[PDB]
């Protein structure tokens, strides 16, 4: 839950922030955490939805890291990013609808779906960053 | 032959430098980080007396006073000009001062009425000037003879009237407040002592040193690798642990009181009955057994475990009085510190010619690359609890991870440490000497079970050994600053078993621990090469991003990327593949910057425009405007052709234009006479002739543009007409306005405000920085009779 926190957080931060003409130094803190969040996600697979009508997605992370040279962002910086920032938003929207159908007796604070089962895992943690909602 | 040649293109491959011991000596040498002091304020600007003109271009009875560049060495074009902005970042780089005491600084005022002093010496050059002015308001004049510094020494606090630049005082202040000193005290010392050392009963620290409040040391950099070398650096990763290994060999203790040679190898002998065998090899068996094998090999096995490099096992087959010494070996030693294939042959060789033929076992059919090592196999296929349970032993004895202080350490398994797990060796090569060996021919079997008790005899020697070398590891670790990462290096250091049998079969009772200034010089070794390492990573992001921050787009990162591997002082920069070089320049480019360095270069930046329009050697552009433009009457010129700004022309960047070397809208522009305005750092011929303005030179020089296709020759003519002019008259005696078609886009210099520039420096008094905190601790040993383990028991119990 932190995890997909983090990375909606993340995604989030992206949006508003890594856009054209912005200093470097607006997003650097905010680059190395997409950068990180991508290094921990790629080769890695995902699968969300088999339950009611919600179809089953497959997801794959194979993306390169955002460029930290730049002192202005331009537009081929930002097309980079929202092209991965878009992948990556679809993947969280997906992850969150599975584990809102879901439903436990027993231990239903836990995650449901497995994508967030996955997520929970260690090698995920570093994803992890200001929990502030 | 063949093999030297395979072995040579290895090598090449690896920046390890080939006299490996040589290494030592470059390690060492490495130093802590430099402490700078500053010894005069930080200045690009003075203030200087110019001459002034009234509007009709006449010179005006005084000067006055503006800041110009000290140093006033800007090139021409942009593209040098922002070269010349990173070597200025370098520079204040280098001469950045780790701490600074102004008081040093301070200088008497001269026209002080109380005393009074100023910090610099420039600064009362500047002051006294600016007293003796007669165009000086009476107020200011007034405060330089009553502006006071104030020194409370109780708070160990001093301020000084100072002048400056904006920009000068920015740096200064910068460096005044972000001081890289703290303060020191004994409590700073003893934690800087290794934690584990600390807490060992063998070692008695004692701070018999008084360390005043004015004490001050520069932290180290033990930030962990941030370039993960140990992750797809194959070859500077050989070269890290070779260095690694060199370093521990030599802090690693020579034992003492070994067994009589003479006396081990006539009982060894005796034993063996090799002359009444049929070995081709009579001689060659006993070969290598002797105290300064024993010492190599205990060197090589803490020093190997320390570097975590990868170790090849070196052994004669028919040699089985090596492989039950390879037994211990196995048992003691990790068996992921060796290469899997100098593994898998030692534990075929014993499981072939020992172990299997002992139990009447098949030989085993072994097959590389299996999953499985032979041992792992064995473990399954034996049946007798002695050799299977020493088997299971074997298999699992792999490093455990753990971080202490930070620092990730590979520790080994406790019945290592206190030696326990030796008796399952013995009891399992007990049961080996009682095996029938069904089919073996006699006299080899009795060879072969004598050998075996020859190792088995000798449990509490091999107990003794395996304590004093665990906690001579553990002693050694706790010195280690950087992450012991486990990777199977590209070359090993290749173990001799017959070293291995010396050690087993010399070793005595006398226990050997590091000496605690011999700890305290790994550490401090340990600790240099980390800080230095990391400042190289910060110097080298720092210049990385710089120069694409700076749009240096031909900067080469690769010689960025080799001076920061020289610098790391282990490394032959010739022999690094190209592929890590780039993958080197890939990962030092995502790292950020440092705090100190990103803000010195973020002052640079924002004031480069500042200072480059200060240069009176080169313009910021020309405008060619082909109607008639009145010359503008300035104050430090009288009249002359200057554009304040570029509005209301179309601007052609010349470095695009030099870059590209397509000249066809540059040159249909001054065909067609198009108004244009040239935009780039350009030099500029001062012309005071009035003849050269009707003449109108300044149109003349744009056609070697079109006819060489190159602007780095373009030197536009800036008009400085005034009354210095020989041919003044000629604007002075006659009705016309002095106009020309070009204007060159400089700025005016900024006049000296004593206001805006005096203000109070604050610094300490003075301190004292220290760099040897471990000098300050009083380091004594017991009797190593009476050292003991981490179980608080004796290292060596045989006594």
């Amino acid at each position: 839950m932190d995890v997909l926190y983090s990375l909606s957080k993340t995604l989030k931060d992206a949006r508003d922030k890594i856009v054209e003409g912005t200093l470097y130094s607006n997003v650097s803190d905010l680059i190395q955490q997409f950068n990180q969040m991508i290094i921990t996600m790629n080769g890695n697979e995902f699968q969300t939805g088999g339950i009611g009508n919600l179809p089953i997605r497959n997801w794959n992370f194979d993306f390169g890291l955002l460029g930290t040279t730049l002192l202005n962002l331009d537009a081929n910086y930002v097309e980079t990013a929202r092209n991965t920032i878009d992948y990556f938003v679809d993947f969280v929207d997906n992850v969150c609808m599975d584990e809102m159908v879901r439903e436990s007796q027993r231990n239903g604070i836990a995650p449901q779906s497995d994508s967030l089962r996955k997520l929970s895992g260690i090698k995920f943690k570093r994803i992890n960053f200001d929990n502030s909602s | 032959h063949q093999k030297e040649v395979q072995y040579e293109i290895l090598q090449k491959t690896i920046p390890t430098f080939e006299p490996k011991e040589s290494i030592l000596k470059k390690l060492e040498d490495i130093k802590p980080e430099q402490v700078k002091k500053q010894t005069k304020l930080f200045r690009i600007f003075e203030p200087r007396q110019l001459p002034v003109y009234r509007a009709n271009g006449e010179k005006e009875l005084r000067n006055r006073w503006y800041w110009k560049l000290k140093r006033d060495t800007l090139p021409d074009g942009d593209y040098d000009v922002r070269e010349y902005f990173l070597n200025l970042y370098d520079q204040v780089l280098t001469e950045m001062p780790d701490y600074l005491l102004l008081k040093d600084m301070a200088v008497e005022n001269k026209n002080s009425r109380d005393a009074g002093k100023v910090v610099d010496s420039e600064t009362a050059a500047i002051c006294d000037a600016i007293f003796q002015d007669e165009e000086t308001e009476g107020v200011v004049r007034r405060f330089i003879a009553e502006m006071r510094q104030r020194v409370q020494a109780d708070r160990n606090v001093v301020n000084y009237p100072s002048i400056l630049h904006p920009i000068d005082h920015a740096f200064n202040e910068y460096f005044l407040q972000h001081q890289l000193v703290e303060p020191l005290n004994n409590d700073i010392i003893f934690n800087y002592i290794p934690e584990r050392i600390r807490n060992d009963v063998n070692y008695i620290l004692n701070m018999d040193r008084n360390l005043p409040s004015t004490a001050r040391y520069i932290r180290p950099n033990l930030l962990q690798d941030r370039l993960n070398l140990h992750d797809n650096f194959e070859s500077l990763w050989d070269t890290i642990t070779t260095s690694n290994y060199i370093l521990a060999r030599s802090v690693v203790p020579d034992l003492k009181e070994l067994v009589s040679t003479e006396a081990q190898i006539q009982k060894m002998s005796q034993d063996l009955q090799l002359e009444a065998l049929t070995i081709q090899s009579e001689t060659q068996f006993l070969t290598g057994i002797n105290s300064q094998a024993a010492n190599d090999c205990f060197k090589t096995l803490i020093a190997a475990m320390l570097s975590q490099r990868t170790m090849s096992l070196d052994f004669v087959t028919t040699n089985y009085m090596s492989l039950i010494s390879g037994m211990w070996l196995l048992t003691v030693v990790p068996n992921d510190m060796f290469i899997r294939e100098s593994l898998v042959a030692c534990q075929l060789a014993i499981i072939n010619t020992i172990i299997y033929p002992a139990f009447g076992m098949q030989r085993m059919h072994y097959r590389n690359g299996d999953p499985q090592t032979p041992f792992q196999i064995a473990e399954q296929q034996i049946q007798n609890f002695q050799v299977a349970n020493w088997l299971h032993f074997v298999n699992n004895n792999q490093f455990r991870q753990v971080v202490i202080d930070g620092v990730l350490n590979q520790v080994l398994n406790d019945n290592i440490r206190n030696g326990h797990v030796v008796n399952q060796l013995m009891e399992a090569l007990m049961q080996l000497s009682r095996q029938q060996f069904p089919t073996m021919p006699v006299d080899y079997k009795r060879s072969i079970q004598r050998g075996i008790l020859l190792l088995s005899n000798r449990l509490g020697q091999l107990v003794d050994l395996t304590r004093l070398l665990a906690y001579n590891y553990e002693t050694l670790m706790a010195c280690i600053t950087m992450n012991m990462q486990h990777v199977q290096t590209l070359t090993t250091e290749k173990l001799q078993l017959t070293s291995v049998t010396s050690l087993c079969m010399l070793i005595g009772n006398a226990t050997v621990i590091p000496s605690p200034q011999t700890l305290f010089h790994y550490y401090n070794v340990n600790v240099n090469f980390h800080s230095n390492y990391n400042e190289r990573i910060n110097d080298a992001v720092a210049i990385i991003t710089a120069a694409n921050r700076l749009n240096l787009y031909q900067k080469k990162m690769k010689s960025i990327v080799e001076d920061f591997l020289k610098r790391l002082q282990i490394f032959d920069i010739s022999r690094v593949p190209d592929d890590q070089m780039y993958r080197l320049r890939d990962r030092l480019r995502l790292l950020p910057v440092e705090i100190r360095r990103l803000d010195i270069f973020n002052l640079i930046l924002m004031n480069m425009e500042q200072i480059e329009r200060a240069s009176d050697k080169i313009a910021q552009g020309v405008i060619i405007a082909y109607r008639d433009m009145q010359l503008e009457r300035d104050e430090m010129y009288g009249y002359v052709n200057i554009a304040r700004n570029l509005d209301g022309f179309q601007q052609i960047n010349l470095e695009e234009l030099m870059r590209t070397g397509d000249y066809a809208q540059i040159t249909n522009m001054l065909l067609n006479n198009q108004p244009v305005a040239l935009v780039g750092a350009l030099p500029f011929i001062t012309d005071s002739s009035v003849i050269s303005l009707v003449a109108k030179l300044d149109a003349t020089v744009f056609a070697q543009i079109v006819k060489l296709r190159k602007v780095d020759t373009l030197k536009p003519i800036l008009y400085k007409i005034n009354s210095d002019s020989n041919d003044f008259y000629l604007v002075a005696n006659y009705d016309w306005v002095p106009t020309s078609t070009t204007k060159v886009y400089k700025q005016i210099p900024q006049q000296f405000d004593f206001r805006a520039s005096m203000h109070m420096l604050t610094s300490n008094l003075t301190f004292t920085v220290y760099s040897d905190l471990l000098a300050f601790v009083s380091a004594d040993t017991v009797e190593p009779i009476n050292a003991v383990a981490f179980d608080n028991m004796r290292i060596m119990n045989e006594l």
